[PDB]
RNA sequence: CAAAUUAGUGACAAUAAAUAACGAUACAG
RNA sequence: UUGCCGUUGCUAUGGC
């Protein structure tokens, strides 16, 4: 990642308590490395759209962009256009992370619940418990995260807490 | 294996023994058989009864042997999803899948559960749950000449299972919708169908990877090809498959489309549009509530709502030149696929089976050159998984068995 | 640090019904009333050039 | 109870009825008659 | 509920407010004895015996023109001897009051196009006979330029984008100069491409190419997410 | 024009009915005539679909007026068991309605839709 | 979408910057340039000297509002369609114009500084 | 002010996580 | 040939 060029004038303060604050972000290091390389996606997309039609860098390079901008899910299957590239923005990038996805689908009551949710790993996409809160899910990865069969909140055997509160309440 | 049957025009068809064996089960399910390298056939219905026929007397009616009825008194005394552990239905069994050996018949349904019962008594010999809320099971089918069995749950998961080591082998993810059908032949291959994603994925289990195939019908693109000189549009939901060889595989879709796909295009091969018909529109008595039939008429919009029958059960027999499709149309429909393998072509009906088709399967006899199979097919009044079905015309809950010859 | 940030992003937008008048979701149930005064002499709104 | 509930649907069948009849421009009696049929099968069950 | 209020006049005309525990916005009833939308109502015995007048609650989350109101606008061009040409009358919610607004000595010409909200302004204007109700598409003023003339205010509170183009052609058919211009903008319906902002400022400068001075606007934002209030004078001449 | 006038063709149905699927997996589907005119005058809705060929069809008839007077889209798709199959549930629904959320996470799939079907009204 | 005026573009050609490419690689996004009928005009009475600028202003890329005001005080009539808005960003190069639009929240301000343009009150520029 | 090497000691803050999540009740203005 | 019930066949159908 790197730092911003004014990293200090009050609409970015404001900008980053908000991204965080909607978000759950530990620091200014989560939105900066995400808007870093968002930052390298549409500086890229601006040279393709400075050459012109017909190019073969712009047919081939755009069309592999906004496909696999799509794919990422950034980017909805219909704008297949290579100027919504550049309408592109940081929180359409840090809505697709792991912790954003659990709360909207509502495996938690906030993003709060959902990182502590993650990080204790209750919560596996498709096979995999994944245990890391920024995880950029995809198109299709975005249909599975549920709870991991090993956890209690999935099917699966209590945990320690309820299990020796049982056996307290059995003595 | 590639098609060694080609037997499509060969066999008699128009004046086959269809013998409806009405059964007083409400809305029958699934149908599961077996034969050895007598032949025993399972039915289940929406009334938590598992019942086990013989059908080996192959130029009559079949018969029962067996009934294996859960209820209420299975419900378990905990609601906690891992001790599921008990040995009955309690809630609407959806499929049955009999062993390729035939020691087991293994079935399941809404209760999460895959109740694996001994064939000679009916009995249950190993309970395994889906150990997750929304673990509801909806097909299984062996690999065949097998023990394996490959089950397709409601979690977009599908589970593979031993049956005679009582062990789950591996849970492969990736369909988008419920997994609404699944088929397997001798290779550890598998092809299963999500509903409404409209895309049909195969999966090399050992490998754990698939092959998707999606759809993709435009009623522009339709309506232009014809306008170049018409009731025919888009689609709704891929619904059951069948794996016609280890090359191929036949798709029934929600708008009354069978399509034919091969394992190197995506997109498929050949394409039916109207499979078997298009419903009755709703009758002007009981459509709008005025008292003129013009205004009543006016309440029809013309063709804009006429709805296809949408392909409920799809059969192909394994490694052959023909398939058999079913609805509500009240006639099976039997194609042959053509030798070259790019097209397949209505033969004939089968005329006797009022209802739902919620199965189709075949049963084999005779040599080489000569044969005689009985088709089954589950019959309700009523679709395999929700009720949503008005204008009961005449059905029965029964067994349509037709015995086809040549 | 987590938590310092969802605490200051509490007060943030705690502070942001001050200044502005926000959205909160509609007409919860019966229209009660305005539950805090009409004042007929103040005009909140932005007047052209 | 049964008296308690055959209120509710006498309430959702007139409802029907009620839109029916309003939205419908010169209404006919069909649809009254069903709905009759209908909550009198209702009482006549318990 | 059954409680008591004080009914006391606002800054615009035609318009009260009713103090108690939480105050209303209330306009005085053409129609009394019975409520239009299910809106509650205060009845006052004013001072032959006294006579039971009564008063009706304008609800802001179901009137943007209530929402306009009653967040602060400087000048509602909506008086109480005027005429009042509404476009959109989706039905007989707002129109009620702003023809009751209006008073007896003043005339509100509801425009709709759809035919079952028309029955039931019909049905409405009736017991208000200050409303003409015209069924007819505001897109076409000259399909009813025969039955109005010479309005006071416009209020469009139609939800269409070509938003501009209407209020323009009744503006320029029917508005006199230096009348009332009163849109309720509503940004998600104009477009959604663009931000709240951008559509705002794009619809008031649509305006004014049309010459019609805007002076004020307002959000409304408690009531409605993204939408505005312009008021604005129909210049006709010199919006420099 | 009919009475159940803004009916959808066929690519712009399945769109409708996917979101539909989408929507009631998320809890942000009310189901039914009753409960979408109880959500309509809510005003916790952002489309309201009925569908064209119920038993009678002032049943649902009702419900544009209700959408009409607070300017919230509405639309006819041609097959109640299709609705009611994607819906989710075992019976055809003849209304239903998407409720509003701003923690959805379809937000983007129901603005989309709106969209289309308020060109189409 | 960009307000530009008389010495913002005096300097861009000064500096040899495009307008509307420099806009786009100034932002990495795709800007709408506006130039008001009162900058045009002071633009205009700058004389023959600055021929070259007015038309370089006169470009079917840059879009252009119609300010509805007596006089041709650029910086007052910004000054007031941007506080009223607040869906503009304005690019300018004076220093008082700077200041205004600077204590005035919410309003992005880009200037040719250098040989590209700069943005300051825009929060998500990379 | 990193004299140990004869798989291990001998970091150059470079790297993703945590230091809590969700409720109930009471009392104030 | 079944949960009832009807025609039944001395086997097929049709209403819930
Ligand atoms: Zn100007």
């Amino acid at each position: 990642y790197s730092t911003p060029k004014r990293p200090y004038e009050s609409s970015r303060l404001d900008a980053e308590l908000k991204l965080a604050g909607e978000f759950g972000l530990k620091n200014k290091k989560e939105i900066y490395r995400i808007s870093f390389q968002l930052s390298k996606i549409r500086r890229a997309a601006r040279d393709l759209l400075t050459r012109d039609e017909k190019d073969p860098k712009r047919l081939f390079e755009g069309n592999a962009l906004i496909r696999r901008l799509v794919r990422v899910g950034v980017l909805s299957e219909d704008k297949k256009k290579l100027d919504y590239v550049l309408a592109l923005k940081v929180e359409d990038f840090l809505e697709r992370r792991l912790q954003t996805q659990v709360y909207k689908l509502g495996l938690a009551k906030s993003v709060h619940h959902a990182r502590v949710l993650i990080t204790q790993r209750h919560i596996a996409v498709g096979k995999q418990i994944v245990n890391i809160p920024s995880f950029m899910v995809r198109l299709d990865s975005e249909k599975h995260i549920d709870f991991a069969p090993t956890s209690p909140f999935g099917g699966a055997r209590p945990g320690r807490v309820a299990r020796r509160n049982a056996a307290r309440k059995a003595e | 294996g590639r098609v060694f049957r080609y037997f499509g025009d060969k066999l008699l068809i128009s004046e086959a023994k269809q013998s409806f064996t009405r059964v007083g089960e409400n809305n029958l399910t699934c149908i599961s058989c077996f034969q050895p390298v007598r032949l025993f056939a399972y039915t289940v219905s929406k009334d938590l009864q598992l019942t086990k026929y013989d059908i080996t007397d192959f130029s009559k009616r079949p018969k029962k042997l067996k009934y294996a009825k859960g209820g209420a008194k299975y419900i378990p005394t905990s609601k906690h999803e891992y001790e599921n552990t008990t040995e009955g239905h309690y809630d609407e069994i959806l499929t049955v899948a009999a062993s390729p050996d035939g020691k087991y018949v293994v079935t399941g349904g809404r209760d999460r559960k895959l109740i694996v019962w001994s064939t000679e008594s009916l009995s249950p010999v190993k309970v395994i749950p889906t150990k997750d809320r929304r673990g509801e099971v909806l097909s299984l089918a062996f690999r065949k000449n097998s023990d394996q069995l490959y089950a397709s749950c409601a979690d977009f998961k599908i589970r593979t299972y031993s049956i005679n080591q009582f062990s789950q082998l591996e849970i492969l993810y990736g369909h988008h919708d419920i997994v609404e059908d699944i088929s397997a032949l001798a290779m550890e291959r598998c092809v299963t169908v999500g509903a409404r994603d409209r895309t049909a994925m195969l999966w090399k289990i050992p490998d754990e990877t698939r092959l998707t195939f999606r759809g993709g019908d435009e009623p522009q693109k339709l309506l232009r090809r014809w306008m170049k000189e018409p009731l025919f549009f888009c689609e709704g939901s891929i619904d059951v498959v069948s794996m016609v060889d280890d090359f191929h595989f036949i798709t029934g879709s929600d708008n009354g489309n069978i399509c034919l796909w091969s394992l190197a295009k995506k997109k498929p091969i050949f394409t039916e549009r109207i499979a078997h018909g298009i419903l009755p529109e709703p009758s002007f008595n009981d459509i709008s509530g005025e008292t003129d039939e013009e205004l009543r008429k006016r309440q029809l919009q013309g063709k804009k709502l006429l709805q296809p029958f949408w392909i409920t059960s799809l059969y192909a027999i394994p490694y052959s030149n023909v398939f058999i499709s079913g609805s509500w149309s009240g006639s099976l429909k039997v194609w042959k696929i053509s030798d070259n393998l790019r097209s397949f072509e209505l033969l004939g009906e089968l005329s006797g089976a009022k209802g739902v088709v919620t199965k189709i399967q075949v049963v084999e006899s005779g040599k080489h050159g000569k044969e005689k199979f009985r088709i089954l097919a589950s019959i309700a009044k009523e679709h395999r998984l929700g009720r949503w079905i008005a204008n009961v015309s005449g059905a029965r809950n029964g067994i349509y068995s037709a015995v086809i010859d040549q | 640090s987590r938590v310092k940030k969802r605490k200051k992003y509490q007060k943030a937008q705690k502070k942001l019904k001050s200044v502005r008048a926000v959205y909160s979701g509609g007409q919860s149930g019966v229209y009660e009333g305005e539950k805090t005064g009409i004042k007929k002499g103040l005009t909140r709104s932005v007047k052209f050039k | 109870k049964n008296k308690g509930r055959i209120s509710r649907y006498l309430a959702n069948k007139c409802s029907m009825a009620s839109r029916i009849d309003n939205y419908s421009e010169e209404p006919s009696n069909v649809f009254g008659s069903v709905l009759k049929k209908q909550v009198e099968q209702r009482l006549e069950f318990y | 509920g059954g409680a008591k209020v004080v009914i006391e006049p606002h800054r615009h005309a035609g318009v009260y407010i009713a103090r108690g525990k939480e105050d209303l916005l209330v306009t005085k009833n053409m129609a009394p004895g019975e409520s239009v939308y299910g809106e509650k109502r205060i009845s006052v015995e004013e001072p032959v015996p006294p006579t039971k007048v009564e008063y009706r609650v304008w609800n802001p989350f179901r009137s943007k023109l209530a929402a306009g109101i009653m967040g602060g606008l400087d000048e509602l061009f909506i008086a109480p001897g005027k005429k009042v040409l509404y476009l959109g009358a989706a039905s007989g919610t707002s129109v009620s009051h702003v023809s009751d607004v209006v008073g007896p000595e003043g005339v509100v010409y509801a425009v709709e196009f759809s035919h079952r909200p028309g029955r039931e302004l019909i049905s409405m204007a009736k017991k208000r006979p200050n409303i003409i109700p015209i069924i007819e598409d505001a897109r076409h003023p000259q399909k009813y330029r025969m039955l109005i003339g010479m309005v006071d205010c416009v209020f469009a509170d139609v939800a269409q984008p070509d938003q501009a183009r209407i209020i323009a052609l009744n503006s320029h058919m029917f508005l006199k100069d230096q009348g009332g211009v009163v849109i309720s903008i509503k940004a998600n319906c104009i477009d959604s491409t663009v931000d709240a902002e951008t559509v705002f400022a794009r619809e008031v400068q649509k305006l004014r190419e049309e010459r019609i001075k805007p002076l004020e606007q307002l959000t409304l934002e408690p009531y409605e997410r993204d939408h505005c209030i312009v008021v604005g004078r129909y210049m006709r001449s010199g919006l420099k | 024009n009919p009475k159940a006038f803004p009916l959808a063709d066929a690519a712009l149905t399945q769109q409708i009915l996917d979101v539909v699927q989408q929507a009631a997996n998320l809890r942000q589907l009310k189901k039914g005539a009753n409960e979408a005119t109880k959500t309509l005058n809510r005003g916790i809705s952002e489309f309201i679909i009925m569908a064209a060929d119920c038993e009678p069809i002032e049943i649902l008839l009702h419900l544009p007026l209700l959408c009409e007077d607070k300017n919230v889209p509405y639309v006819f798709v041609p097959s109640r068991v299709a609705l009611g199959r994607a819906c989710g549930v075992s019976r055809p629904v003849i209304a239903a309605s998407i409720t509003t959320n701003d923690a959805s996470a379809i937000k983007t799939q129901i603005y989309a839709v709106k969209d289309k079907i308020e060109t189409l009204l | 979408q960009v307000l530009i005026d008389t010495n913002f573009i005096n300097f861009s050609i000064q500096k040899k910057v495009d307008i509307v490419r420099g806009m786009m690689d100034c932002l990495l996004a795709k800007c709408n340039p506006l130039i008001t009928d009162c900058v045009m005009a002071e633009l205009e009475k700058l004389g023959p000297k600055y021929r070259i600028a007015l038309k370089l202003a006169r470009d079917p890329r840059i879009k252009r509002l119609s300010c509805s005001h007596k006089g041709t005080y650029a910086d007052d009539c910004l000054v007031h369609r941007v506080l009223q808005h607040k869906c503009y960003i304005v690019a300018t190069n004076d220093a008082g114009l700077k200041q205004r639009i600077r204590k005035i929240p919410g309003i992005p301000l880009m200037s040719v500084g250098g040989h590209a343009y700069v943005i300051e009150k825009l929060p998500d520029v990379f």
